[PDB]
């Protein structure tokens, strides 16, 4: 039986949208459907990169499973975690993507940020994050409490860092900022870490899964 | 601009006041509210659209419409009797920080009391100083409207007076003193002292003698 | 969390600098917060001075731009506020608080676009006057036969002849604090003043559970502990 995602889209559903809420998943199936480009997906406007080849290799998988990969209320102590926005709003009250954590400054400070995962699954683990940029350099020092911001994401077949770029922009979905989604494919026993002093969209939901 | 909002509402224990507060800073930013209570730091009960902090009773909800911005107490009770600030920031300019005027509750339909009076006489260590008072303290009473008069012997006396303006206890009724300032010579060659307060056009009166311990 | 409390001078000479100092406990002061400043004349409502973020920016009151400086001094974990050609206005309770950071962008989380101050200090309270500080004479106010009511009874201490303002009063080193009420001072014609506390207490106590009240005046830097006994008539 195929994954029916109904009114929305891969974007949307794969990110957590709030809009997408509920929409119980499967464990396996061997085509999509959806209705797609509702604001391209993302209630927060932004880059997703690589979405053409995601959709390929989430096409027919066999045992999907979406869990915890660092929890809420742990792995982010010293970091307020309940950022919320109107751009993704569900029942009229400001909300943000299911899986992933608007990351911001607790009591005034962002320390340095550093949280590792084995993929202990037994199966390929897809992990989503995001990376933030302010429009203006004012904002940035607020949320973040750095002027200069890095995030890195590194894994035995991923390595990556992303330096956030603040620039003016015009309002889309009435938000002047925006943010990249990324993701990468961990191999069982494979380790990723995360390391951040701002600007990161962290994971919070992700997902487990075969023939992907 | 600035904020400006009423100096005064009332409401009946149990029922609900909603306490206005009008700008031109409120389109631009969320407005915030604050309670002072007589004598202490102000807390803040209200930020954001409708969000309280951790230990504010939902009785206190906050709503905003266009320039006007405003705070509902659902069944008030005693102890929200105090001082009210609406608080906000300007979204033009360099953003400065703007309070209003700020507004007096009065919680209405309280028991009422009669003033309980206790006078005392000049204490043997002030005598000794070459110095006497007459302290007359005044409290449990409601409302919080009440009148003084000293008397030397049955003779009617203003001079040396001081009395404060009330004040509400953490009993929630009201306090006040008066003090009577005199020489040991004047306390020592009169026959008693009398404090005398009056409270809804009834009074009670307390006297002391310097003969009697 | 996050804690204040102010300290200073509760006198300053007309037309002298008032200077006061906030310490933060608890937290950074170099960290993405509004450290603010907040006072309150007598009997009026709350006025707006300042605020300060690490990096040197400040923000004031456009009434008060010209006579405010606001700094801070991170080796002391604490900011601080000097206000220069002080007059009678510039009496008041002043207060220290902590705003949150703020956006001017729709590029931040909503909950960066309220305005508030959740932390705020005790209150200092300065009084702009030419006269000297003076020290109280604390005095009993012992308890009576006649003056009993019964079960209860009423002792306190009468606290004369102070300035400036203000005083506070404990009882038995704070380990008695039900029945007490402080009341508010008296102004006198020699510009002194005064006040007193009473603490209602079972009769039956009066001969053998001492009574001592604590009085405290910091602008004297002046501690009192004065013993309330019965009259030995
Ligand atoms: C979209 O939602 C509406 C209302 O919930 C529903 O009638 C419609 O069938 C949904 N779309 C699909 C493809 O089921
Ligand atoms: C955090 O990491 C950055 C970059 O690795 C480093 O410059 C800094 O000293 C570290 N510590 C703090 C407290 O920022």
């Amino acid at each position: 039986a195929p994954l029916q995602l109904g009114n929305c889209s891969v974007a949307g559903w794969i990110l957590g949208n709030p809009e997408c809420e509920s929409l119980i998943s499967k464990e396996s199936w061997s085509y999509i459907v959806e209705t797609p480009n509702p604001e391209n997906g993302t209630c927060y406007p932004g880059y997703f990169a690589d979405y053409e080849e995601l959709r390929e290799q989430l096409s027919s998988v066999s045992s999907f499973e979406r869990f915890e990969i660092f929890p809420k209320e742990s792995s982010w102590p010293n970091h307020t975690v309940t950022g919320v926005t109107a751009s993704c709003s569900h029942n009229g009250k400001s909300s943000f993507y299911r899986n992933l954590l608007w990351l911001t400054e607790k009591n005034g400070l962002y320390p340095n940020l550093s949280n590792s995962y084995v993929n202990n699954k037994e199966k390929e683990v897809l992990v989503l994050w995001g990376v933030h940029h302010p429009s203006n350099i004012r904002d940035q020092r607020a949320i973040y409490h750095t002027e200069n911001a890095y995030v890195s994401v590194v894994s035995s077949h991923y390595s990556r860092r992303f330096t956030p770029e603040i620039a003016k922009r015009p309002k889309v979905r009435g938000q002047e900022g925006r943010i990249n989604y990324y993701w990468t494919l961990l191999e069982p026993g494979d380790t990723i870490i995360f390391e951040a002093n701002g600007n990161l969209i962290a994971p919070w939901y992700a997902f487990a899964l075969s023939r992907g | 601009s600035e904020l400006t909002q009423d100096p005064a509402v009332s409401v009946a224990l149990g029922q609900t006041v909603r306490i206005t507060c009008q700008g031109d800073s409120l389109r631009g930013y969320y407005a915030s509210w604050y309670q002072q209570k007589p004598g202490q730091a102000p807390v803040l009960v209200i930020y954001g659209k409708n969000n309280r902090p951790s230990g504010i009773p939902d009785r206190f909800s906050g709503s905003s419409s266009g320039n006007t911005a405003s705070l509902t107490i659902t069944g008030a009770q005693a102890e929200d009797e105090a001082d009210y600030y609406c608080n906000s920031r300007d979204s033009s300019g360099n953003h400065p920080v703007v309070f209003g005027g700020g507004t007096k509750l009065t919680v209405l339909g309280q028991p009422k009391g009669a003033p309980s009076v206790t006078l005392f006489p000049p204490s043997s260590e002030e005598l000794q100083a070459n110095k006497a008072t007459l302290v007359c303290l005044i409290s449990d009473f409601y409302p919080g409207a009440v009148t003084v008069a000293w008397k030397a012997d049955s003779s009617p006396v203003k001079a040396g007076v001081e009395t404060t303006t009330p004040s509400k206890q953490s009993n929630n009724k009201y306090a006040a003193s008066s003090y009577l300032s005199l020489t040991p010579e004047q306390w020592k060659s009169h026959r008693s002292y009398s404090c005398q307060v009056t409270h809804e056009g009834s009074t009670v009166e307390k006297t002391v003698a310097p003969t009697e311990c | 969390q996050v804690q204040l409390q102010e300290s200073g001078p509760g006198l300053v000479k007309p037309s002298g600098t008032l200077s006061l100092t906030c310490a933060v406990s608890g937290g950074s002061i170099s960290s993405s917060n509004w450290w603010s400043w907040v006072r309150q004349p007598p009997g009026k409502g709350l006025e707006w001075i300042g605020e300060i973020y690490h990096g040197g920016s400040t923000n004031y009151n456009p009434s008060l731009k010209s006579r405010v400086t606001i700094s801070v001094d991170k080796s002391k974990n604490q900011f601080s506020l000097k206000l220069s050609s002080v007059t009678a206005a510039d009496t008041a309770v002043y207060y220290c608080a902590r705003a949150p950071p703020y956006c001017t962008s729709a590029s931040c989380p909503d909950d960066y676009y309220y305005y508030y101050m959740d932390v705020w200090g005790k209150g200092t309270t300065v009084t702009v006057s030419g006269a000297s500080t003076k020290g109280p004479s604390v005095f009993p106010l012992a308890p009576s036969s006649k003056s009993t009511s019964g079960g209860t009874a009423a002792l306190g201490c009468l606290v004369k002849d102070y300035f400036p303002e203000p005083v506070t009063v404990s009882w038995n080193s704070g380990a008695l604090t039900s029945g007490v009420h402080t009341f508010p001072a008296v102004l006198q014609s020699s510009g002194l003043y005064s006040l007193s506390s009473v603490v209602t207490v079972p009769s039956s106590s009066l001969g053998t559970q001492t009574y001592i009240c604590n009085v405290n005046h910091k602008p004297s830097n002046t501690k009192v502990d004065k013993r309330v006994e019965p009259k030995s008539c």
